[PDB]
């Protein structure tokens, strides 16, 4: 559950550069 | 006291040792039932 | 600003835009139907809500109508009676109002009614003029017979009074009151809004000293509750648990009962609600129905799993707000383990997080800020009154199983644990009530109430409780060798113990005479069972088999002795009965 | 409350990860819009909208998301969410998952349009069960007897014949005859085709297609029709009961199917998966589809549910029968032990229980001594299996003259009670009067929970 | 034996009660003494007020202190109604001062719209640009500050000093 | 006899030692006040203006 | 020394989410800042700044975000860390877990100002503790026995009687002048605050005692900082006043569950069962703050109460308690439902320290030998005992008898003493020989033929 929270979080920050 | 690694197959391996172990005791409980039986019997005879 | 617009849903979660001043946990109305929803996180001007209702053709620019207020309930007149939800709104209205089955999603009916008169009478100590702090009765409302609504003044405000209303018929929107304040003056009628998950403010924590008269004999006994007490009951299929949720709302000293079935299922809550309109109260006048001082709130599972969670806030809300007034308000949640089922969702959906077997990381702390605002206090405003709150939470462990974050959490709160077996069901033993795994914590703050009162009580429970202590370890050896080699001294205290779970525990409740036992009886049902048993101790020390032979007609009175009928039997005749089976014993020995 | 606007085509895509495809410069879009893809190549497609932000919103094709470009492609979003087309015609028709015929018929006249999510419930409009649903199935109708509302499952495992004695409770359900407006919505969610074409040729071939709504769902059909399949089913039954009012029964069989299929959409949205792998909220979305049960107050109709379910290795433990016993109300269990055996139906009554049997039976119901020859018959069961372990360690002479009686009752048990066959339907009389077949082989006395009140009426014969 | 250890064990409890309260009220009349001290230094603080020689003198330094601590490009300097035109000449010196120590520049201006109230002793609040971000500099607020962090000497000095340290 | 006599340990305290503690810094406070209101306006009045050590 | 520039007070929240609140446009913000956030509805709550990054504060509150705005919030920056106001008047009155006052009375006046976080103590100046404390419990002074300036915890479970021998080691605890008692009550009950609270000034005790109390339905970001209050005025009488304190941080369980919920917040690394990746660091900057430095005369001793979820020793709130302290006190399930008043199962008790503090000066020649031996003759009768119910009562040797004989007269007569009666190490030791006269004198293999020739025969 940590190791794909840490993803879901990562993921989200590329999403809030290429805007 | 524990005896292997937790492997989600070990779960249900440990769940049919124990049912091993809670059907041997009630298939062991009558005949040690049985033989009190004869051994209250026979000490009246 | 005042409007906010929807700006996507992603489920149960809007992130609505526009929303510059709006507070965390504030709920909202989302939507053209106005779902109803609360502000989860806020980043600037947008706000992330999710949803109580389900989000299905919610459109990108619908208006998100604030309120302004976190989840909170209507505290006035129209409530005795009435069934909510865990939201709080109104069950047997939206019946009424709709004509149909089903909760239409966008019902934002007002949980008390604006239609409806009361006859309101102020307090007659209250002037034009007259300085009034939070907390202070400035009115009385007659809602029924049986219960006098005291109006009060919210916690929060003061001033000065400055409009009193007369004396007459009026709705809970007209104006009652008018407080000049320093810079305002403030008018409100006679509902007050209160947060469900603020704590109500009170003068002081008293200490509890009285007891809860819940009518059976083994829990008004052996494992006694006090009122402002918090207590446990397992919640399995049947043990017992259906007569002492209702014989503590008929047979008990609280002045309010609030019933709290919290996600229960459709069937087992359709059977509350059909059952609780019909029962009977025996005031001391005619016969009452009980929903006359009994509020009820109903959630199955079907419901939104936030008005499952909020439903123990509701309830306690509803139970602190009758606490107030100077009642003695006694609260059942009527399960526990499906409200922490409605927090693992919540908590699950927020992506929490796990800390034990699923549960969040503040399951414990929750568990403890409810049942931590139950007691007996003393409570706000001038007229020095005092109230009280009891809480009765069942558990439903998993399989039984005494060890889980829920259950092994609330037996290290609660004090009292009243342990209902399944085997004493399947044995009809009723109630089933267990003595070996209870217990209680209340007995140290008892005493002080048992010395003025009763007495001859706190040295005969104890005699009582070291005699079936003593019969387990006496159950494994008359199998093993048996009877046969069994003292004179072992085999008279098994056959007194004989006597205690057939005449002093087991209790039949559909009987006329054993339906409310009071503890005058039950003092007396006692004193009879265990001085018959210190005089058997010396008569070993001096036969067993001439004490059971020749006073069978001796056991025949102490096991019809439960058959004292106190309601047409009075105490007075009872107490002289049950001296007379004193005289009996002490004379054929 | 129609709605007359043109619906606005958008060849606007800009993006395509997976089953999702994500569309821009959306005027104003719905949550759980329905819309209508066209490939380049002509083949129509449908889809739900899954997300919305903004302008762009996320739609979700049904039928896969292959051949869908991101210039030729065209998507047509029909204003409303997803509606069913319900009548009481739809008695005899076989659907496929998502409402569409399979029977070579026409489509449905449409008497209302209604919502597939629904509504819940109002918990002061419920009222409690209190007559007897036959099933025709003497373990079930017997010893663990349904309510009108009860809401009970079959907890069976993989290999085992659930699939064959849905079938056979869905052909031979009738109310009691008690000397009546009864319809059955047969959900089936992620079958084989083997399976799909056993209960289309069952039901059409016994003469019970008069009153049977079928629902197929199959395996090689889109993961999120396994979703909507217990909702149109549910929609339709809360149609003809309390609406039409006649007394339905829904049996969604493969109910470990469907939460395979919520953990897949649940992936699809990014989500992180909870216990086990399945979503935080399916005690919600399980409970959605539990609770649209039970009996109304001023209706007559009523709907019960039997969501047949596999737990996997035979695990109570796991999270599908867990949060199913949670919400209903008692359980049925399909063994592997009485299976190998050769019993049909192998149901063993011992763990099984009907939580609301002592409302369903009684003297007006059924009659008057189903409450205590169910009690006997449990008893002397329990009995009979206690002394068969007596039987390999003590010996056959040992044991005494009781327990040579009990020894004889487990071979009459299994055997005529029991083991029943596909296609003998026994009614809720002719099985107690096999259960008193039984109980006479004992002589009275050792019936100790049948009161003599109702020993004398039934017993000699 | 139950009558009179009852009765000792609330006999002590009743004694413990009595000097319980004597503790506090020495406590609460040594607060009291603080407390008029912090008015008799309001009081006294007003009358630097009175005079304007020192009170502009102060004031000077008083916008500077407000004006270094906020670095914004445009601030808004909010004032009492009678204190106005010596706010004027405290602005008017400040800005060629901020422009030594600091190398940026300043857009400021004096609130006319909303003064403070009339109940402040003197001093001053000055804002940003955006009227977020705020520095309360006023008598009322320098004389909160200061005597708080100065415990430790108003307590050893203005009654006895502790015999057990370090 | 442990009644009357509580009585007579009361006003030996309530009294006599709890009143000779106000006006025994009552007295105190009054030799070193004027000293410390130097020193407390000192500060209020001795405004340094001082940028951040992080310009 | 002292701030004297004014305070930044801004209204720029642009972010808060669970119990973090973040601004945006601070000016040098400052790691570990405490801000002071007063709500739109006029309300005061308190702050610390958990994270900076560039312009930005990232402040969690200790009340809860419930209410926060996005607008109308203003947030004043105290230039300064968390600093408390200790005095010696902080003793003889109660306070709740943030810093005020519950019992009608006035602030502190604030002999100085102490950080809470602490700085901690240079291993070279820090002396071993010698001095053992006497507490009158026979399983204590016995065989755990603690030192002056000891950490040691008292292992419990739920509905055990840890509140009530927590007050009974307060009257009597004494050397073999009293102890300036320092209590810090995190999560607990309002029953057992007023346990606490009437029996310190039953005992008159009330005029030594600093009560830190903080309930249940307080915040429980407040649990936090209420032992880092509790432990910095009692550096403060200890290493400063020249005090002995004794330290009762009880129910240490409710403050790493409250550890627990904060972690998982801000979405931290996890330990075991969902404790922090930092559960054993933050335990021991409350656990290493004891013991007695070589330039003062005062000490400082911790007996922080813990309850195990489950009687489980291999929970993260006992196991890393274990490895910090220096030795637990362990009582038992199985000895309260034999009503047994101290129920302190001896087995996995230890005191690391005793070994220094007793003896031939301390308390006498024989005590190092005879805890050796009671220790071994209840470990090996509780083998014998595991034996007897898998084989027999009567199927054993006749040595495995003594055994059995040991162990009924071992839990009612040295460790059963009642709530009220404080025995002294010689009472104990001479109730502790009687025990061994049952066995003969070379099945006592831990004593020595020396020291048996002189206390055997008796």
């Amino acid at each position: 559950f940590y190791r794909l929270k840490k993803i879901q979080e990562k993921k989200k920050i590329l999403k809030e550069k290429s805007d | 006291r524990i005896e292997i690694f937790p492997s989600r197959m070990a779960q249900t391996i440990m769940k049919a040792r124990l049912k091993g172990a809670q059907t041997g005791r009630n298939l062991l409980k009558k005949k040690s039932d049985a033989l009190t039986l004869r051994f209250r019997q026979i000490l009246k005879k | 600003s005042t409007f906010g617009y929807v700006h996507g849903v992603s489920g149960p979660v809007v992130t609505a835009c526009d929303m510059a001043g709006a507070a965390m946990y504030e709920l909202v109305r989302v939507g053209h139907s106005e779902l109803v929803g609360e502000i989860i996180r806020l980043e600037g001007d947008m706000a992330t809500i999710q949803v109580y209702e389900e989000t299905s053709g919610v459109s990108v620019g619908d208006p998100v109508l604030r309120t302004g207020k976190p989840l909170s309930v209507e505290l006035g007149p129209g409530i005795m009676g009435a069934i909510f939800d865990g939201i709080q709104r109104p069950l047997s209205d939206i019946s009424s109002q709709t004509q149909s089955i089903y909760i239409p999603r966008g019902v934002n009916v007002s949980a008390l009614s604006r239609d409806v008169k009361w006859d309101f009478t102020p307090c007659k100590n209250l002037r034009v003029g007259s300085h009034i702090t939070g907390g202070d009765i400035y009115g009385i409302v007659n809602e029924n017979s049986l219960i006098k609504h005291k109006i009060m003044l919210p916690p929060r405000n003061r001033g000065t009074v400055t409009y009193i209303a007369p004396p007459g018929n009026y709705d809970t929107s007209d104006v009652v009151l008018e407080l000049e304040f320093e810079g305002i003056k403030e008018k409100f009628s006679m509902v007050q809004v209160w947060p469900v998950r603020q704590v109500r403010p009170v003068t002081e924590k008293l200490p509890a000293n009285h007891p809860l008269l819940t009518g059976q004999r083994v829990l008004d006994a052996l494992f006694p509750c006090v009122q402002g007490g918090t207590t446990a009951i397992p919640g399995a299929f049947g043990c017992g648990k259906t007569v002492i949720s209702q014989s503590l709302s008929k047979y008990s000293n609280s002045d309010v009962i609030i019933y709290v079935g919290c996600g229960e299922r459709g069937n087992e809550m359709s059977e509350v609600l059909r059952d609780f309109p019909e029962l009977t109260m025996e005031v001391d006048g005619k016969v009452e129905s009980i929903m006359k001082r009994t509020a009820l709130v109903a959630n199955t599972s079907n419901m939104p799993v936030a008005a499952r969670e909020a439903s123990i806030y509701t309830g306690i809300t509803l139970s602190e707000y009758f606490r107030d007034m100077g009642y003695h308000v006694s609260m059942m949640a009527d399960s526990t383990s499906r409200w922490a089922e409605a927090l693992r969702e919540i908590s699950g959906r927020l992506a929490e997080m796990p800390a034990d077997s699923g549960y969040p990381a503040y399951l414990g702390a929750r568990l403890a800020s409810f049942y931590e605002r139950a007691g007996r206090v003393k409570c706000l405003g001038n007229p020095e009154r005092e109230g009280s709150v009891s809480i009765v939470g069942a558990v439903s462990p998993p399989g039984g199983d005494f060890s889980d974050p829920v259950t092994s959490a609330t037996l290290g709160i609660v004090q009292v644990f009243w342990g209902l077996d399944k085997k004493l069901a399947q044995r009809k033993h009723f109630p089933s009530v267990n003595w070996l795994i209870s217990y209680s914590k209340y007995m140290r703050a008892l005493d002080e109430y048992y010395d003025k009162h009763f007495t001859e009580f706190v040295p005969l429970r104890t005699k009582a409780k070291e005699i079936l202590q003593e019969e387990e370890d006496l159950a494994e050896i008359v199998q093993l060798v048996g009877k046969a080699s069994l003292a004179e001294t072992d085999k008279i205290t098994l056959e007194v113990a004989k006597l205690i779970k057939d005449d002093f525990l087991q209790q039949n409740g559909y009987t006329p005479y054993d339906r409310f036992c009071p503890f005058y009886k039950t003092v007396g049902m006692l004193s009879n069972m265990i001085a018959f048993y210190d005089m058997a101790r010396r008569a070993v020390e001096t036969t067993w088999s001439i004490i059971r032979e020749h006073m069978g007609e001796i056991l025949y009175k102490l096991s019809s002795m439960k058959f004292k009928d106190p309601v047409k039997d009075g105490e007075a005749k009872i107490k002289a009965d049950y001296a007379q089976l004193l005289e009996d014993m002490q004379n054929a020995f | 409350n129609y709605l007359s606007q043109p619906r606005l085509t958008y060849k606007t895509v800009s993006g395509v990860n997976g089953p999702l495809v994500i569309l821009d410069h959306v005027k104003f879009p719905r949550y759980a819009e329905i819309v209508h893809l066209t490939l380049p190549d002509g083949t129509k497609r449908s889809g739900q909208v899954l997300e919305v932000s903004g302008s762009k919103a996320v739609v979700q094709v049904f039928e896969g998301t292959s051949g869908i470009d991101a210039k030729k492609t065209s998507c047509e979003f029909t204003g409303d969410i997803l509606r069913t087309p319900v009548s009481e015609d739809m008695l005899g028709r076989v659907f496929n998952g998502s409402g569409k015929p399979i029977d070579r018929g026409p489509v449905v006249l449409a008497e209302d349009f209604l919502d597939i999510m629904g509504q819940p419930i109002n918990p002061q409009c419920r009222i409690y069960p209190e007559e007897m649903i036959q099933t025709g199935i003497s373990a079930i109708d017997g010893m663990n007897s349904i309510a009108r509302g009860q809401k009970i499952p079959i907890f069976s495992a993989a290999g085992l014949p659930h699939n064959e004695i849905a079938a056979q409770i869905c052909r031979q359900a009738g109310l009691v005859k008690k000397s009546e407006n009864f319809a059955i919505v047969f959900a089936a969610m992620g079958v084989n085709m083997e399976t799909a074409r056993f209960f289309k040729s069952d039901f059409e071939e016994n003469g019970s297609m008069d009153n049977v709504c079928l629902f197929l769902n199959l395996a090689n059909d889109p993961t999120i029709e396994r979703i909507i399949t217990p909702r149109l089913a549910l929609t339709t039954a809360e149609f003809l009961a309390y609406q039409c009012e006649k007394h339905v029964l829904v049996i969604l069989t493969d109910m470990s199917s469907y939460a395979e299929a919520l953990r897949e959409v649940s992936a699809a949205r990014e989500e992180v998966p909870g216990r086990r792998g399945f979503p935080g909220y399916m005690y919600t979305d399980l409970a959605t589809i539990y609770e649209r049960a039970g009996r109304v107050e001023g209706r007559n109709g009523s709907i019960t549910q039997i969501p047949i379910l596999t737990m996997p290795n035979d695990d109570i433990t796991h999270p599908i029968p867990d949060l199913t016993g949670y919400i209903t109300e008692g359980q049925i269990y399909v063994d592997r032990q009485l299976h190998n055996r050769q019993i049909y139906p192998p149901i063993n009554v011992l763990p099984s229980l009907s939580r609301l049997m002592k409302s369903a039976i009684g003297e007006g119901m059924t009659r008057k001594d189903h409450a205590d020859v169910s009690n006997q018959l449990y008893a002397c069961y329990a009995i009979g299996k206690d002394v068969q372990a007596m039987k390999a360690v003590v010996g056959e002479e040992a044991l005494t003259s009781d327990d040579l009686l009990y020894l004889e009752f487990l071979q009459k048990f299994e055997r005529n009670f029991i083991a029943q066959g596909p296609y003998e339907n026994r009614t809720v009389y002719e099985t107690l009067d096999i259960g008193w077949q039984l109980l006479r082989i004992f002589p009275k006395e050792m019936l100790k929970r049948i009161p003599q009140s109702t020993l004398s009426e039934f017993y000699p014969r | 034996e139950k009558k009179e250890k009852q009765i000792e064990q609330q006999k002590k409890i009743q004694m413990s009660n009595l000097m319980n309260q004597a503790r506090l009220k020495v406590l609460r009349a040594r607060d009291d003494l603080i407390t008029d001290l912090l008015n008799e230094a309001k009081q006294r603080l007003s009358k630097v007020v009175k005079d304007t020689t020192r009170y502009q003198v102060l004031l000077d330094g008083l916008v500077l202190q407000g004006l270094y601590q906020l670095l914004e490009p445009r601030m808004i300097v909010r004032c009492r109604k009678q204190d106005f035109p010596l706010v004027k000449a405290a602005v008017q010196k400040a800005i060629p001062v901020y422009k030594v120590a600091t190398k940026r520049d300043v857009d400021v201006q004096i609130d006319q719209e909303a003064y403070l109230p009339e109940e402040i002793a003197g001093g001053v609040e000055i804002y940003n640009g955006d009227r977020k971000i705020k520095v309360s500099n006023t008598l009322e607020s320098r004389l909160d500050l200061i005597a708080q962090q100065m415990m430790p000497e108003v307590r050893g000095a203005l009654f006895g000093a502790n015999a057990n340290r370090k | 006899q442990a009644a009357m006599g509580s009585q007579g340990n009361l006003s030996a305290e309530v009294e006599q030692a709890t009143r000779r503690q106000v006006q025994g810094m009552q007295s105190s406070q009054q030799r070193n006040r004027e000293r410390v209101l130097a020193q407390l306006l000192g500060m209020v009045c001795d405004v340094r203006p001082q940028v951040h050590p992080n310009y």
